[PDB]
């Protein structure tokens, strides 16, 4: 758990860390993780408002269609390199009101 | 017993005997002091002028009127003229000091064998038949190409396999037991001690090169932030510590001690500059005092930061100040060296380009180089040159899509794009359809940005570019090549209005997902009717589940491009809901500053142009800002409410 | 396979392969090549010259096998009667033929020797020497002696032909040999010298040579302390057969054969040279498997003359270890370049268990005892994998530091016990802004610490008094100059008697060279106090300062707040170890200009990147409710740094930040 900080400007807890993922249709990912971009200077011509490109991997290698926004729910999580931290991703989870509080590797395209 | 100053001149101390220095440049100005010298040693007289003059010493402190130095490097390795040191080598070596710089020009090159051959050479027919210099230089500069073989084989075969998938091996093992073999407990600490007890005496000036650590000047750098209210004495020293390393030809310029201290002197200079600007701001005046920041980068700053500055150097350094105020001068040698790197980096991926330690010590360079592009006003043909490099023949494996274009979106901030870069971009876009025709190829990038930002980029600078190669591919499409219609979808607004007729009736919209995955692409522009119904149903849906893209939409309704008024009916539920469709009757108790934090530029000052919510809003961002120190709620606070 | 070689050998035998090894390392080790190194590849001998001459001598081959005395009998029986002019073409034919280069000269000159001694009349090992790429002024002719380009000597006993195959040049005949005193004196004296004050290894020879015959003869005129037994590599086909071995023992030579290291042919000399050569050159890099008596021995070894200096700071230990254990500054040890056995982590494990330390030595036991108090006050604890709630504390057992003037007064004032005492009150004394009499005690340590064998007290008072004469000087510049108008009275600081003698005794003092000129023992333990002479001690903790400077910053612009350990507590426990280093010791430079202002660099980062921690916008938990537990609690060491360290501006500019 000492990989995890929180990141001030965009609500977010960048952590090396791999989440089982459950969403509302029956489709089930295994262990994946996202990756969120912070970029305020992005082209936003039509209707867009989010500073944050966010996207998501599965294995390092697939990447996903967004397709709907899956109501995805962090399940068993692993931080890969010590133990299991499902309590210590949950707990942190919610008071953020930001879609997707812990990801890893924000890449602050400035 | 003379203090040479790096400033030019030479001011006397401890010269207990005559003064012989002053009476030297005494005679240098006086012609008849000159002639009544000797016939036998006016000769030498000459060598020494030639000499001093060459070295920058040019007068004493009485009478230093004149004292700016201009440095000037002709080292082919400085400027990375490749071309001519391949040549150089290919050409046969008619002396020593000739063979000298073409093994340290053969060891820039990558091809370290060769030149760790060719020292061995130097050492064996310059034993001790000359001076002595060539003989030490050709030993210390083996041993340090032979600890950058041993980092490298340590390094390119111990992990970095999956850099080039299987184990090239750029050093053969015969050869890699070779050298280890001939350098058993090489004493380099002792080198110089085995030298002639002659040559310790005279060349007593060449002793740091045999030591672990020999640059021990970064203790003088802390005198560049004391707060005492110059820092030319660094940055003369810093040419003076270059023109010494890369004109004799030493392997000592490219070790992790050398780029330490550049990189630690480059950015305390630039700090330090930036910290005599905006302090003499606050009791001088912004303008009217306030001329210039005070540092002049130049092409042998240029040159120095893209050779030992890596990318997340850089950012720190447009972090902490801003560079922008610094102006670039001499723009004609940086874009001459720009192209220089651009036509290097052509030739190398067309070519085989096998040889992966010059890629590797190269890449570092040309990417800072590109990266630093963007403060250089580039001219169009060399800008055409840089682009066209970057986009057909730069390796996928450093830089990714994402990057790639986060790249051009840097050059382009500070010149305009003109017919040549479109068309280049729309080549590359092209190369990019005809890729994606093979259904098991996927976009891999690290930015997140992917094809869709380039399309976005010519519109935005160009808002009628109609690809007439995309129309035609998208003329000739099936209905089995999926993906490419996906990524023709992820283009759209470049498609002309018989390809975009064709397009729309492979993929129409349905429901509200779909509907979302259309938004996402762009695929409707102004919201029709009937998808304006479809978003009723899906509310209609979300209120006998209350009894999401929710904030979408009343982001949508608040920035008037949703003119559905029944909707007005659906209110009192979600806080940024009523927000942004009902600012009048909004209890404000309920209000989270976090939403602030997702908004881009527009919607912020679509928000601050409103009279109903800029109060509310502005004081909620007061009262969040005095009790915590977040540079992001201020941020927003003065760029946008005020 | 070779590891358990290395055990089959004899205590003999592994005690002087160690012995070489450390001659080696400590450049007192001089080779003495043979006949036999260079007949090992193709180079011809001597038997099928003295058949030629008597085939141009005696007519018929010889018959039976020639006597010891006739191997020069005949060669001087042929110039005699036939002349000098077919003599020399005999040998222009013979010894013109270049032989190629073998590894067994390589390994030689590899193990570094401070010279080279050969009879052998070629230039196989001179040409090894140029091939490898290493110097040797070569001394073959007396004319030679006079004309040495350098201070590496190899030397040809019996001369060569560089000058020409002529017989004058090289020692062949019987002539040459019976007068060889009358004729080469200067190389036999520069022989017996190097000899005698260096380490000799004889390599090649086999006790049947008259070179041989006449050192060990020479021998028995040296008193019996005065010189050590040379080494003897023999490599002959037949075991030493332990009376012949006793006897050369006893006459001076501790041989070493390879018949018994290894068991090879009769024919196999390439073998049996090759063997000790490579035992030799393996032993160079590792010590031999250790137990717990020799690893607390080692240790002490490497860290007995650390115990004379009151404090050592944690990074330069990488430097008393030559690189093999990274010391981290947390207290922490980690592997980096020991490819050996693992002495550092024994020890720590023999620490932590009282039961493996019964099977210790009886003395060794009071030895792990001193090193354990020596490592309990410098810090470190344990291995870097296994280490967990390692919290210290700062502390200062000096009185510079703490400001207490009446203290260090009344100190002063007090008798003098020993030298340590006495280099404490020069400090204080200087300390106290009187340097006149600093000066003068400094100078009596100096001439009183040399009647003892120790070197730090001597070294340390040098450097002390030459950075006073510095400091004094600087005051009296400042003085003249600026000083003069600053206050109404010149103040006139110190006699002109006095500084005419300072500046009589500083010149030409090359402080850097004060190391170079010290003896090879001091340089050799004490190698972590060359540093103090310039200023390469404060790069070591500049360079890795700049670094974290960047990577605070950094997540100060990128806003990012960290629930883990601070990255500023390797600064803080370097700024209290280089601190306790300067102070304790009581040496000079802690008020130097550098080094002022890395304190004061240091100290505001540390307040920028806390004032920064202390407002967290954090609204959430932490770990479980919050992960922070206190902050920069500034304590009265940090209050001292911050008073003593910094101007007006400094703090003005800190208060303006923060």
């Amino acid at each position: 758990t000492h990989d995890l900080v929180y990141h001030s400007k965009i609500n977010t807890f960048v952590w090396d860390v791999e989440f089982d993922i459950v969403l509302s249709d029956s489709k089930e990912l295994n262990k994946c993780y996202f990756v969120k971009c912070f970029n305020p200077y992005r082209i936003n011509g039509k209707c867009d408002f989010a500073v944050s490109s966010i996207d998501i991997f599965s294995e390092g290698k697939r990447l996903l269609i967004e397709n709907e926004f899956n109501f995805k729910i962090t399940k068993a999580v692993h931080v890969a390199t010590s133990k299991d931290v499902t309590e210590i991703v949950l707990h942190l989870s919610e008071r953020i009101s930001s879609p997707f509080p812990i990801v890893k590797e924000v890449v602050y395209l400035d | 017993d003379y203090h040479f100053e790096v400033n030019g001149t030479v001011v006397r101390h401890k010269n207990k005997g005559f003064g012989y220095m002053e009476r030297f440049f005494e005679l240098k100005e006086s012609c008849d002091e000159r002639s009544k010298l000797s016939k036998k040693q006016y000769e030498r007289f000459n060598a020494l002028f030639n000499f001093f003059e060459k070295n920058g010493v040019i007068c004493m402190a009485k009478d230093a009127g004149t004292l700016n130095t201009s440095i000037e490097i002709n080292s082919l390795a400085y400027h990375g003229k490749y071309d001519v040191m391949k040549k150089f080598i290919e050409e046969q070596s008619v002396s020593i000091e000739d063979d000298y710089k073409k093994a340290f020009f053969l060891a820039c090159l990558g091809r370290w064998e060769e030149s760790y051959d060719l020292y061995s050479n130097i050492i064996l027919n310059s034993i001790d038949e000359s001076n002595g210099c060539v003989y030490y230089l050709s030993q210390i500069n083996r041993y340090r190409i032979y600890q950058s073989i041993t980092q490298a084989v340590t390094q390119f075969n111990g992990l970095g396999l999956l850099t080039f998938g299987r184990h090239y091996k750029p050093f053969t093992d015969e050869f890699l037991a070779r050298i280890e073999r001939e350098m058993t407990n090489f004493n380099i600490d002792d080198l110089f001690n085995g030298m002639p007890f002659e040559f310790q005496k005279k060349y007593k000036i060449l002793e740091f090169l045999s030591d672990n650590q020999f640059l021990y000047d970064d203790t003088v750098k802390l005198f560049e932030l004391t707060n005492k209210v110059s820092d030319i004495v660094v940055l003369l020293r810093l040419y003076d510590n270059l023109r010494f390393l890369y004109e004799n030809c030493l392997w000592s310029v490219s070790f992790h001690e050398f780029h330490q201290y550049i990189r630690n002197s480059m950015s305390l200079l630039i700090e330090k500059a930036e910290y005599e600007r905006t302090r003499d701001i606050d009791e001088l005046g912004f303008s009217f005092f306030g001329k210039k920041s005070g540092f002049f980068m130049e092409y042998y700053d240029f040159v120095n930061i893209s050779r030992h500055f890596k990318i997340d150097d850089i950012k720190n350094l447009e972090r902490s100040c801003s560079i922008d105020k610094i102006r670039f001068g001499e723009q004609e040698k940086i874009e001459e060296y720009l192209v220089g790197i651009a036509e290097e980096i052509t030739k190398q991926f067309s070519a085989n380009g096998m040889n992966v330690v010059f890629y590797t010590q190269f890449i570092s360079e040309a990417k800072a180089a590109l990266y630093f592009a963007k403060y250089v006003k580039l001219s169009e043909e060399g800008l055409g040159k840089i682009v066209k490099a970057l986009l057909f023949y730069f390796p996928e494996r450093d830089l990714d899509i994402g990057k790639r274009y986060v790249w051009l979106e840097r050059l382009t901030k500070c010149n305009e794009l003109p017919k040549s870069i479109i068309s280049i971009i729309d080549d590359f876009l092209v190369l990019q359809a005809e890729k994606h025709i093979d259904q098991n190829y996927s976009e891999v990038s690290s930015n997140g940005l992917y094809s869709r930002d380039y399309g976005a980029l010519i519109k935005h600078f160009e808002k009628n570019f109609i690809s007439k190669r995309l129309s035609e591919i998208t003329l000739c499409l099936t209905q089995d090549k999926q993906k490419q219609i996906d990524f023709l979808f992820k283009l759209l607004p470049l498609l002309s209005t018989n390809a975009k007729s064709h397009l729309l009736s492979f993929k129409s919209v349905e429901n509200i997902n779909d509907l979302m995955n259309g938004i996402r692409i762009g695929l409707i522009d102004e919201f029709t009717p009937e998808h304006e119904e479809l978003i009723i149903e899906y509310l209609e849906t979300r209120k006998v589940n209350y009894i999401d893209y929710m904030s979408t939409f009343g982001i949508w309704y608040f920035l008037e491009e949703i003119n559905n008024s029944k909707m007005e009916e659906f209110i009192g539920m979600d806080d940024q809901y009523d927000f942004f469709v009902d600012p009048e009757n909004f209890d404000y108790k309920k209000f989270i500053p976090s939403w602030l934090k997702n908004y881009n530029d527009k919607l912020l000052g679509k928000i601050a142009g409103n009279k109903h919510m800029k109060h509310h809003v502005i004081e909620v961002l007061k009262e969040r800002v005095k009790n915590s120190n977040d540079k992001r709620y201020l941020e927003i606070l003065m760029n946008y409410f005020i | 396979k070779l590891k358990e070689v290395f055990l089959m050998l004899d205590n003999n035998v592994v005690e002087c392969i160690k012995e070489i090894t450390e001659s080696s390392r400590n450049g007192k080790l001089v080779f003495f090549v043979g006949a036999g190194v260079s007949t090992l590849s193709d180079y011809p001998q001597w038997w099928r010259l003295v058949d030629k001459y008597h085939e141009e001598l005696y007519g018929s081959p010889k018959k039976g096998n020639y006597s010891s005395d006739e191997y020069l009998r005949i060669p001087q029986i042929f110039y005699n009667v036939k002349g000098e002019m077919a003599f020399d073409g005999i040998l222009k034919d013979f010894f013109q033929v270049d032989k190629p280069t073998n590894p067994i000269h390589d390994k030689i000159l590899a193990m570094n020797p401070a010279h080279v001694i050969t009879t052998n009349y070629d230039n196989l090992i001179d040409t090894a020497c140029w091939k490898r790429g290493k110097y040797f002024s070569v001394i073959s002719a007396e004319e030679d002696v006079a004309n040495a380009t350098s201070s590496r000597y190899l030397l040809k006993v019996h001369g060569d032909f560089r000058k020409g195959f002529k017989g004058e040049n090289v020692v062949l005949k019987e002539d040459d040999y019976l007068n060889y005193d009358q004729n080469y004196p200067l190389i036999s004296n520069l022989m017996k010298t190097i000899i005698a004050t260096h380490t000799i290894v004889f390599i090649g020879y086999g006790l049947g040579d008259y070179n041989i015959n006449m050192l060990l003869n020479w021998v028995r005129k040296l008193q019996k302390d005065s010189f050590h037994k040379p080494f003897f590599i023999r490599t002959d086909p037949s075991p030493i057969e332990n009376e012949t071995l006793i006897y050369y023992e006893n006459k001076g030579l501790r041989i070493i054969d390879a018949a018994s290291l290894i068991d090879s042919n009769e024919y196999d000399y390439l073998e049996r040279y090759s063997a000790v050569m490579d035992l030799l050159i393996e032993s160079q890099e590792n010590k031999f498997i250790t137990k717990d008596d020799e690893v607390i021995d080692y240790i002490y070894g490497k860290i007995s003359p650390l115990f004379a200096l009151q404090y050592i700071r944690k990074i330069d230990l990488k430097h008393v270890f030559e690189y093999d254990y990274h010391f981290e500054v947390n207290g922490t040890v980690v592997r980096h370049k020991n490819k050996g056995f693992g002495y550092m982590e024994r020890f720590f494990e023999l620490k932590e268990s009282c039961d493996e330390r019964s099977k210790l030595s009886k003395k060794q036991y009071e030895r792990f005892n001193a090193l354990f108090n020596f490592f309990e006050k410098n810090g470190v604890i344990c291995m870097a994998k296994d280490a967990g709630t390692l919290n210290t504390s700062i502390e200062i057992n000096s009185l510079a530091y703490h400001g207490k003037y009446d203290v260090m007064k009344k100190f002063i004032e007090e008798q003098s016990v020993s030298i340590e005492d006495d280099y404490k009150k020069a400090f204080f004394l200087a300390c106290l802004g009187r340097w006149e009499e600093s000066y003068d005690l400094y100078s009596n340590i100096i001439l009183n610490s040399i009647d003892e064998s120790n070197g730090c007290v001597y070294y340390l008072s040098q450097i002390n008094r030459y950075r006073i004469y510095q400091s004094i000087t600087q005051a009296v510049t400042q003085f003249n100059g600026l000083g003069l108008l600053t206050f109404g009275r010149h103040y006139k600081p110190f006699t002109d008697e006095f500084l005419a003698r300072i500046e009589r005794e500083m010149t030409n003092f090359n402080i850097d060279d004060l190391f170079n000129g010290m003896p090879f023992e001091f340089q050799k333990k004490y190698k972590i106090l060359e540093f103090l002479s310039d200023n390469q001690f404060l790069y070591d903790d500049t360079v890795k300062l700049f670094e974290l400077t960047n990577k605070v910053r950094s997540e100060m612009s990128e806003g990012s707040y960290s629930f883990g350990m601070s990255s500023d507590i390797v600064v803080l426990l370097r700024l209290y170890d280089n601190l306790r280093f300067l102070y304790e010791n009581c040496l000079w430079s802690v008020s130097f200009h550098e080094f002022h202002q890395y304190i004061r660099n240091s100290m505001s980062l540390l307040i920028e990147k806390a004032e920064y921690e202390r407002t967290r916008d954090i609204d959430e938990l932490g770990f479980s409710f919050f992960g922070k537990k206190s902050g920069f609690f500034m304590e009265y060491y940090d209050f001292v740094n911050i008073s003593r360290h910094f101007k007006i501006d400094d703090i003005k500019n800190l208060e303006r930040s923060c």
